[PDB]
């Protein structure tokens, strides 16, 4: 459903 | 502040231990405490920062879109059930709206303004769009300005980036995939965010080939995620 | 209270609200709010009360078992760090004790002395149980006074729980479970834990034959654990 | 590890 934003490291 | 007491080393350790036990708010807290002791950060404590805070939000929007599809559904054949839905998605708001402005008010007070090297300034800025986004996305009153603050922002940050770094790092690449997506999700614009994602992994491509194994793994991780939203949006 | 100006009714319709949005912390001040409104509670707010208090004390077992590990490690050729650790450990562990102290104090004012039908009783009484079982986890001073507040609970509870409740009752059955980890984990009595497992399965097993498709479901469910800790202890 | 306690409804 909604976009993929940067993950955390 | 109730971290004033602590040492900078102290809080920084502690930020480290709340991550482990898996305590953002008081991981967020601890950094709080540490960015306002008025040095500059570090890489690793700048990554300490961004993790505790986009934990704690991420809880909150996550909630917030439980209430809000709640709230709506009540608005539709539905029957009165009186303020609380509301009352109880308002409360979630406002605390999400409170952090939003607590690391935008460090961002402020001083963290953008004593970063002049590229990686440093492009994180914080990336921060600023970040966190203007996540205003964006529960605004309905101020939203266009919030949306132009956000915008501004990225903006900044890519044009610093362009400049300053190659175009597999890892930084850059965060920061494009975040921006890509504020077209997508927040400024109704899908074909700047797949022209951005499609550019943006085109260029790192083609520059992989400088890279060590560990930096290769690095910057595949973050491409694999614009090729994950292309694939969503096409 | 913070929640004194709200009606019950709205309390608990948000107390809902906070689990769908796994937002624990406000479900339990919602929950806390509705006991002291001094009426007592039905099976699903007594249900909704338990739910909210063990989502709160869950996070923080957790987070204080991973400090006590690091802290653990710390006191063997480990390098000294500083008072951090064992300050963390300590924040973390006030916490947990204060939320255990709060359950226990809506317990004893007033819902156990209200609680007159055994369904309502044994669950409070295995309540006080389980919040002086947390307790008990982290204490190393009254560890012993506070074992025994523990078992004489338990022990309260069986008792009314033999007598009333048919042994598949999903409440007698959890008890049961409950005890038998407190003879295991807290009371270094293995033996007990593993007799109180058995017999409290095998006496089930005998009465589902009594029983619904659906109460069939409640009570299996209950006793796979009883199976899996016997497992683990043998 | 752990034994197992009884979980949320
Ligand atoms: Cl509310
Ligand atoms: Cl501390
Ligand atoms: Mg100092
Ligand atoms: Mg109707
Ligand atoms: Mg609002
Ligand atoms: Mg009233
Ligand atoms: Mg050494
Ligand atoms: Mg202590």
């Amino acid at each position: 459903i909604r976009s993929t934003s940067t993950p955390n490291v | 502040g109730a971290m004033g007491s602590m040492e900078r080393a102290s809080l920084i350790q502690k930020a480290k231990l709340a991550e482990q036990a898996e305590r953002y708010e008081d991981m967020a807290a601890f950094m709080k405490g540490a960015v306002e002791k008025g040095e500059e950060l570090s890489c690793e404590e700048r990554n300490l920062l961004s993790v505790a805070y986009k934990n704690v939000v991420g809880g909150q929007r996550a909630a917030w879109r439980v209430l809000s599809s709640i709230e709506q559904k009540s608005n539709e054949g539905s029957e009165e059930k009186g303020p609380e839905v509301r009352e109880y998605r308002e409360k979630v708001e406002t605390e999400l709206q409170g952090v939003c402005d607590t690391v935008l008010g460090l961002l402020d007070s001083h963290l953008i303004k004593e970063a002049g090297d590229a990686e440093s300034r492009v994180f914080y800025l990336k921060m600023k769009g970040d966190y203007y986004r996540y205003l964006a996305e529960v605004a309905t009153g101020d939203k266009k300005r919030i949306i132009d603050s956000a915008r501004s922002a990225y903006q900044e940050a890519m044009d610093i980036s362009k400049k300053e770094m190659p175009p597999t790092n890892p930084i850059r690449l965060g920061l494009a995939l975040n921006f890509s997506v504020f077209h997508y999700e927040i400024a109704n614009s899908p074909e700047e965010a797949i022209s951005l994602a499609k550019t943006t992994f085109d260029e790192a491509m083609a520059d992989l080939h400088t890279l060590s194994e560990d930096s290769y793994k690095d910057s595949t991780l973050i491409m694999q995620l614009l090729r994950d939203n292309l694939t969503l949006w096409t």
